[PDB]
RNA sequence: CUCGAUGUCGGCUCGUCGCAUCCUGGGGCUGGAGCAGGUCCCAAGGGUUGGGCUGUUCGCCCAUUAAAGCGGCACGCGAGCUGGGUUUAGAACGUCGUGAGACAGUUCGGUCUCUAUCCGCCGCGCGCGUCAGAAACUUGAGGAAACCUGUCCCUAGUACGAGAGGACCGGGACGGACGAACCUCUGGUGCACCAGUUGUCCCGCCAGGGGCACCGCUGGAUAGCCACGUUCGGUCAGGAUAACCGCUGAAAGCAUCUAAGCGGGAAACCUUCUCCAAGAUCAGGUUUCUCACCCACUUGGUGGGAUAAGGCCCCCCGCAGAACACGGGUUCAAUAGGUCAGACCUGGAAGCUCAGUAAUGGGUGUAGGGAACUGGUGCUAACCGGCCGAAAACUU
RNA sequence: AAAUUCCUUGUCGGGUAAGUUCCGACCUGCACGAAUGGCGUAACGACUUCUCAACUGUCUCAACCAUAGACUCGGCGAAA
RNA sequence: CAGGUGGUCAGGUAGAGCAUACCAAGGCGUACGAGAUAACUAUGGUUAAGGAACUCGGCAAAAUGCCCCCGUAACUUCGGG
């Protein structure tokens, strides 16, 4: 579960390496961002000379969380890191490739491009 | 056995263990002891599990009891007659008789003793 | 908080009469050929002669 | 519907009537429809 | 036994291999990608058995791309066609939680 | 034609549907019930059917209650509760002594389960009413779980009725509505109701057909 | 009014009320094509976010949202909390004053007592009543709680529009927040569980263990409790209506929703859902059980005694619980404990033996230990018992 | 624009997603200023103030455990 | 009466230590008790995910912590830091 004032590492190559969750979109007073929830975030640090600059307010989708998430079949998915990918307003990633494993929950939330370019989807 | 629900006797859990070990030792040494009724009820399953180790009688069971009681003489008495004399009885090694409450604090009193 | 006013006699007594001793249930026993009266929970001890009858 | 304590006919075809205890003006033009309140 | 073992019995599966925490297993899980119904392998060390029969779950961990991933499955989940033990592990805990802070050769489990 | 059964909560478990989805189920042994009485509008003023459930030793039932059972012509039971029906066509199917059982419910039907929720003792305002409590720090003096303010001031010089305060939780009659019946097995008189059911494992529950469907 | 004291702002916690309505709901008019709006009317059921700055209220800003409403209640709420500001005593700056000092000027520091008597409220009992005494199941007078909403898809790129843009009405899918129950899962906890381990002391020594060091620490951890978990709800349908829209229709040959009459009509109201409920003193209903004596007096709806049905106390307990109450059991007993067997937790005991110089490792051996969960078992305690507790009639 | 600036959250720049506080300046100093010292200053400070990392039940949002009380029983037995 | 009271002696193991942990000699269990899983208060402990979003303010807590060896900036009054 990711909430405001949570730092997530960026699992793409837009330049941002860490973003700070501003809001969890998806309703009034919504608290937590699980796998596949869309976040507005500020870029807290980026690679020097990168496309996305420090202090940028961006939209991101959470693609891996350290809190275990239930699938409907009773299984659970768990990663060692909280990671999001910066996306465009049409849910396509702003970057050109995704690093690290990605939760399968993005498939049924129509993040199909992200699924396509993820190294492998669980 | 079943952990105490509520505050443990004598304050802490460690004091609880000391109390149960000491009353089990006194019970095995004298055959019959008088204590407060709650202490007797707490002793009963603890003491009977000690007698069960004594009935099994192996060196491992000896060590198991000795892990709880520190008196070699009482552990020897346990495994030498208490266990063997209960060998043909399946549980219920002890008995609690409720006796008159003691003056000074009206603490309800009980006698706990081995069955025969 | 302090009492605003002293209770009346009636109110004090209404509360105070409820401070009474719980009555003990007593049953008759016959040990050593003689009759006595003991609480029911102490009947076992009374028959085993563990109760000082005074 | 114009809700005002002062209702008066606007054009010559504003019938000013009183229904259900309250006065109002009804007219062919619904913009002129107007009720006392 | 438990009172609900009679409810439990039909939902169980035989032919689930004996395996313990520290073992590396392949778990083949059925995955629905649209209307394809494919089989995805999950290769990882078993870090947990949390018992209970039909409600027994097991958690296996791997390192896919610089990121540790833990999958917890119900044993007797029909979403696993079968599990296979690729190597027997030799550990001295039951729940192997320390490996979630170990990466590389220092997160290795021996072969007995 | 609202149907109902008296049973025991035997605890929960999980099963898996045909869709390979886990389903948490409370299993309820809808042990056989006998009727023992029909409530009629012209003699009791309302339509209901008593149901008796649970084996009890006949020596354990006082003779005022055994007399009711024997006037019903059934062996004395442990629990007895009425299922309330609508106002017409009440007892065209329930006869005193008929043995109504778990498969009165069907697979995939929806039920309302009534039980006595688990006791919670004398509960504080956070546990009982979800009060936020107060801060754990920043000077807060011994009010960490205390309710806070309980009224206004001189107006009104009182605390309103229904103010949420500390008191006993639990042991309340609770109905959960529209629980799926995953499975009823007739072989042994148990229904597998999806979800949670109020009360103890072992407590008496009334399973009725869901009127909200 | 209060100076023989009515604690001042803001915040927190808990609310409650109004409607002058922010959203959601219903409408009229529009300079309403559609989408959006503007305005007015009705509508208070529910909802009405998290942050940055400031003591702040306020306000501005950030990111959202259906929306981020306005007010009252001693600018609600300090015998509920805070104490940042203000408003004691210290000190400094600016300014004023010869000075002592002063300043709705600033700055740093500086306080928060009380064991609840009464009403009130939240819970729980005891007594009596309820025209014999009881037990079970109940009716529901009357209450309480609850009442939120989004996005997307189809309808349909259709209606509308020159195009751009883009529906109503209907149907479906998935949510957010909130609430309730529950513990299967996940996760937390775990003070009589298991294991490892440091220091030390002890058990004569070795071995094996124990005490203490926060439960010494550390890794786990069944039960129970729980949320971060699971499930369900918030519905639909009626009735009477609001604004509003009408039908028929005069007074007033016409016309007009109205004067007679009849309709439609909203998250508001009443039913419906959930819960409480006959102290509902109008103390209810359906049943079932006992339904029986004995003595004496001033012979009385008289007192006692004894009882019945029944219940209470005592006892063994409980996932019921502050006490109490409630629930179960009390030998024609599985209630607790023990015990046996499982389940589960831990993770491979001790002893012996083998390898090693040894630290250690292997075999015996999925070991040993063990609480809560399940079943069996009549071994232990539920015993050889006390107390309450039943009817004039008379009128049709 | 200050322990001094009322207007005032002045203005510009920096820091933040957002900064009435903070830092750097501007000078329009209500009302700075040279031993009631002026301006700096390494070191020092349980001083005041602002930022960052780490860390965490401070918080989201609470849950559970033990102990001392609370509660029950027996004894003694106040107070405003 | 949990406060205060100058001076002397003050062992072992671990430890730098008169710290600390456990012990010796030597004392003591110190003067209401017995129960009981209520709320609540206090004192401690643990806590998923997040990590100052709390708040006037990171208040409190957590964290850091030892020995040895590397290595150590602006600035400096050349000592420091
Ligand atoms: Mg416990
Ligand atoms: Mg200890
Ligand atoms: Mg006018
Ligand atoms: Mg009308
Ligand atoms: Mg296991
Ligand atoms: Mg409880
Ligand atoms: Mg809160
Ligand atoms: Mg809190
Ligand atoms: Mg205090
Ligand atoms: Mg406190
Ligand atoms: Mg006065
Ligand atoms: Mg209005
Ligand atoms: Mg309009
Ligand atoms: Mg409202
Ligand atoms: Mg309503
Ligand atoms: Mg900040
Ligand atoms: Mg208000
Ligand atoms: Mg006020
Ligand atoms: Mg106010
Ligand atoms: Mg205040
Ligand atoms: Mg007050
Ligand atoms: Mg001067
Ligand atoms: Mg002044
Ligand atoms: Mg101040
Ligand atoms: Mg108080
Ligand atoms: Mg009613
Ligand atoms: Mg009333
Ligand atoms: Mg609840
Ligand atoms: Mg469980
Ligand atoms: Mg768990
Ligand atoms: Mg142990
Ligand atoms: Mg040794
Ligand atoms: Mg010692
Ligand atoms: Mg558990
Ligand atoms: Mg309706
Ligand atoms: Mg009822
Ligand atoms: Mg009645
Ligand atoms: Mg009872
Ligand atoms: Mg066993
Ligand atoms: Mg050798
Ligand atoms: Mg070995
Ligand atoms: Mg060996
Ligand atoms: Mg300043
Ligand atoms: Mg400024
Ligand atoms: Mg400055
Ligand atoms: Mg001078
Ligand atoms: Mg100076
Ligand atoms: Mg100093
Ligand atoms: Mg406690
Ligand atoms: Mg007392
Ligand atoms: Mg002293
Ligand atoms: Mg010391
Ligand atoms: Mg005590
Ligand atoms: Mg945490
Ligand atoms: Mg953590
Ligand atoms: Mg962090
Ligand atoms: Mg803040
Ligand atoms: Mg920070
Ligand atoms: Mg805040
Ligand atoms: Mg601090
Ligand atoms: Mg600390
Ligand atoms: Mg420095
Ligand atoms: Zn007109």
């Amino acid at each position: 579960m990711i909430q405001q004032e949570s730092r997530l590492k960026v699992a793409d190559n837009t330049g941002a390496k860490e973003i700070l969750c501003i809001r969890v979109l998806g309703g009034s007073s919504r608290r937590y961002a699980g796998i596949g929830d869309v976040i507005v975030a500020t870029v807290k640090d980026a690679i020097p000379g990168g496309n996305v600059k420090r202090g940028d307010v961006v939209k991101a989708v959470v693609v891996r969380t350290v809190k275990e998430r239930r699938r409907p079949d009773g299984s659970y998915i768990k990663f060692d890191e909280n990671a999001a990918v910066i996306i465009k307003p049409d849910n396509d990633p702003r970057g050109t490739r995704i690093f690290g494993p990605v939760g399968r929950e993005l498939r049924e939330k129509r993040f199909m491009k992200i699924i396509s370019l993820a190294p492998e989807v669980l | 056995p079943k952990p105490t629900k509520g505050p443990r006797l004598g304050g802490s859990s460690s004091h609880q263990k000391a109390i149960l070990a000491n009353l089990a030792t006194s019970l095995f040494e004298h055959g019959r002891i008088t204590t407060t009724e709650p202490k007797a009820r707490a002793l009963r399953p603890y003491a009977e599990k000690l007698i069960t180790h004594a009935k099994k009688g192996a060196l491992h069971n000896r060590r198991e009891v000795l892990k709880k009681l520190r008196d070699k003489d009482v552990v020897h008495t346990l495994f030498a007659e208490i266990g063997p004399f209960f060998a043909d009885r399946d549980g219920g090694y002890t008995r609690i008789i409720k006796i008159e409450a003691r003056k000074g604090d009206n603490a309800p009193m009980a006698v706990i003793e081995l069955v025969r | 908080a302090v009492p605003k006013r002293r209770k009346s006699r009636s109110n004090t007594r209404s509360r105070r009469s409820q401070w009474k001793a719980a009555k003990t249930e007593l049953v008759g026993v016959t040990v050593a050929g003689h009759a006595h009266k003991v609480p029911r929970r102490l009947l076992k001890a009374a028959r085993l002669g563990l109760i000082d009858f005074d | 519907m114009k809700v005002n304590p002062s209702v008066k006919p606007i054009c010559d075809k504003c019938r000013l009537i009183r229904r259900h205890g309250r006065v109002m003006v009804i007219c062919s033009d619904p913009r002129h429809k107007q009720r006392q309140g | 036994m438990n009172r609900l073992d009679f409810v439990d019995k039909p939902s169980l599966r035989d032919d689930i291999p004996a395996f313990n925490p520290g073992d590396t297993i392949n778990v083949h899980v059925k995955v629905i990608e649209g209307a394809k119904e494919r089989l995805q392998v999950f290769k990882g060390v078993v870090i947990r058995r949390q018992g209970g029969g039909i409600r027994e779950t097991f958690t296996v961990r791997k390192e896919s791309y610089g990121v540790g991933v833990e999958r917890t499955f119900p044993v007797h989940s029909p979403n696993i066609d079968h599990i296979e033990v690729v190597t027997r592990g030799d550990v001295r805990r039951a729940k192997l939680y320390y490996l979630r802070e170990l990466r590389g050769k220092k997160a290795k489990i021996k072969e007995k | 034609a609202r149907k109902g059964i008296l049973g025991t909560k035997l605890g929960m478990t999980q099963v898996f549907d045909e869709s390979n989805r886990v389903v948490p189920v409370t299993v309820v042994k809808a042990g056989p019930n006998v009727v023992t009485r029909i409530r009629t509008p012209e003699r009791d003023g309302y339509s209901a059917v008593q149901l008796a459930y649970g084996e009890i030793s006949p020596r354990k039932v006082n003779k005022p209650l055994t007399g009711q059972y024997t006037a019903a012509g059934v062996n004395p039971r442990r629990y007895l509760a009425e299922l309330r029906l609508d106002d017409s066509d009440a007892a065209t199917e329930y006869q005193v002594g008929q043995e109504l059982t778990a498969e009165i419910f069907a697979d995939g039907s929806y039920v309302d389960v009534t039980g006595t929720s688990k006791g919670k003792g004398f509960a504080g305002t956070m546990k009982r009413h979800g009060f936020r409590g107060q801060g754990a720090s920043h000077g807060a003096q011994a009010v960490h779980r205390r309710p806070g303010s309980i009224g206004g001031c001189a107006t009104p010089a009182r605390v309103f009725k229904g103010t949420r305060m500390a008191g006993r939780m639990g042991n309340d009659r609770v109905t959960v509505l529209n629980l799926l019946v995953h499975k009823v097995d007739a072989e042994n008189g148990v229904l597998l109701i999806k979800g949670a059911v109020p009360g103890r494992t072992g407590g008496l529950v009334m399973v009725r057909s869901a009127i909200k469907r």
